[PDB]
């Protein structure tokens, strides 16, 4: 029941709020309760990490600002970080990513729209 | 050397203030110094003000 | 005391131009007292009406030249200038002008409103010589006092104005030539007091009496002044708009908590056993109570305004 508010909270702030699961403590229970009550609900919530790597992805393609603004708008650690998620997840480099001009569906987690 | 000339043109309207010169044709030379309502300029009996 | 007040007894006018009026009886060294305080009074700041733009087709600007005309532009201005009327409740109005054809517009030609009183039919605007010829002109017209020509008014001011509008230099006093001569009244016993007839020459737009009688509430308004004298912002939003994290304060409005004053007024051992809190949300509870200066259960005074909405 409760853990609702988490699913769309978190499409409209992996922005300027730096939310880990501390913060995400912050949604009245535990650390580690949190994760179970997440797991029986969806099968897979740190889907954060896909929002991030696929709430970074809307800078790429779809503003016109360059890679640096990127790795660190959407609450990643580093460039290299960035691009150390972008490689276990998308196969690609980011400058390889955008400049091609077709893009398709391969590393991007969808949202939980349960 | 030149490409091309243009050259716009301006006109001004210009009216009494302190320190415009005016005279007579007698040599009788002014500074106009201060500009006073109508009510205090000496006006004559039948109305007509200087 | 032995006071005594001088009243009304006429007005007779020539004509729309010319009139004159007495007022009697004063006492001794009245007569410059009240008499030239309105000659100065009736000059600088009497209200009424004037032209403050033109705007008018087939020129871009005053310095230009309109075909068919035998005056220049500017002189259209210092012909629109001597102009006189009377405007009733508005003290802005516009009049068109719709006219063709060779001979000179007066000012029976232009398109009139219901309130809007001509003085003069025959203050010659133009002349025409060219009989295809056709002219749009709406004069505006507002009412004011001084000599204030809406110089200031595009230098106080600095709207975006459209291309093609020309300004108008004003005189708005309607007053022209007044003046004064004191004659000895005739009372009985007191051969001492004496008449005020004052003059009046001016242009139309303007009653006598209104004149007369405005000037003793501009007077009386300084001669009264010698006389006479001598709560918490993130308390008052509803408890979704307190800017918390996920889910601490949206679950409070589910018990129709929808202010913080209301938050404050409930007990915490029976708002957190509802089944919607959670056991982290107790310390944003604790954040907005203790950083406030408030207490549990603590009675305020009232938390809502007049206003009362929900969602």
């Amino acid at each position: 029941g409760i853990i609702r508010d988490l699913l769309i909270w978190l499409e409209g702030h992996l922005d300027q709020p730096l939310s880990l699961d501390n913060v995400a403590a912050k949604a009245g229970y535990s650390k580690w309760h949190l994760q179970r009550m997440f797991k029986d609900v969806t099968g897979h919530i740190g889907y954060i990490r896909a929002r991030r790597l696929s709430k970074s992805a809307v800078a790429l393609r779809l503003t016109a600002r360059p890679i640096l603004d990127i790795a660190l708008q959407y609450r990643f650690d580093s460039q290299q970080t960035f691009t150390r998620a972008f490689k276990k997840q998308f196969a690609q480099t980011p400058a390889l990513y955008r400049r091609s001009p077709e893009w398709s569906a391969f590393g991007i987690r969808p949202p939980l729209r349960l | 050397g030149v490409l091309k000339i243009v050259k716009v043109y301006l006109a001004v309207k210009r009216r009494i203030q302190p320190g415009d010169k005016m005279a007579g044709r007698h040599g009788n030379k002014g500074v106009i110094s201060k500009i006073n309502p109508i009510e205090d300029m000496p006006y004559d009996e039948n109305g007509t003000p200087v | 005391t032995e006071f005594l007040k001088p009243r009304l007894v006429d007005i007779e006018q020539v004509s729309s131009t010319h009139a004159k009026v007495t007022l009697e009886p004063l006492e001794r060294g009245f007569g410059h007292t009240l008499g030239n305080a309105l000659r100065r009074i009736l000059l600088s700041s009497m209200p009424g009406c004037a032209v403050t733009e033109v705007e008018i087709d087939g020129v871009l600007h005053e310095y230009s030249t309109k075909e068919g005309v035998q005056e220049d532009i500017l002189e259209i201005l210092l012909n629109l200038k001597g102009l006189a009327v009377r405007v009733q409740g508005k003290d802005e109005v516009i009049l068109t002008l719709n006219k063709s054809g060779i001979g000179p517009v007066t000012a029976a030609d232009i398109t009139h409103d219901g309130d809007v009183e001509i003085v003069k039919p025959q203050h010659v605007i133009c002349h025409l010589t060219d009989e295809n010829a056709s002219i749009s002109m709406r004069i505006k017209v507002q009412r004011g006092r001084g000599y204030v020509p809406a110089s200031t008014r595009i230098h106080s001011e600095e709207d975006e104005r459209p291309i093609g509008r020309l300004l108008v230099d004003a005189c708005y006093s309607p007053v022209e030539r007044i003046a004064y001569n004191v004659e000895a009244a005739r009372v009985e016993q007191r051969t001492d007091l004496d008449k005020l007839v004052i003059e009046m020459e001016t242009n139309g737009t303007i009653d006598p009496e209104e004149a007369i009688r405005r000037a003793a509430t501009i007077l009386a308004e300084q001669l009264e002044a010698f006389v006479d004298l001598r709560f918490d912002p993130i308390l008052l939003r509803p408890v979704d708009d307190l800017e918390l994290t996920v889910r601490s304060a949206n679950c409070l409005k589910a018990e129709a908590i929808h202010y913080i004053g209301d938050l404050v007024q409930r007990t915490e051992v029976e708002l957190l056993k509802t089944p919607n809190l959670g056991k982290k949300s107790l310390t944003e509870i604790k954040d907005v109570l203790a950083s406030r200066g408030l207490s549990l259960g603590m009675r305020l005074e009232n938390w809502p305004p007049a206003s009362i909405a929900d969602e």
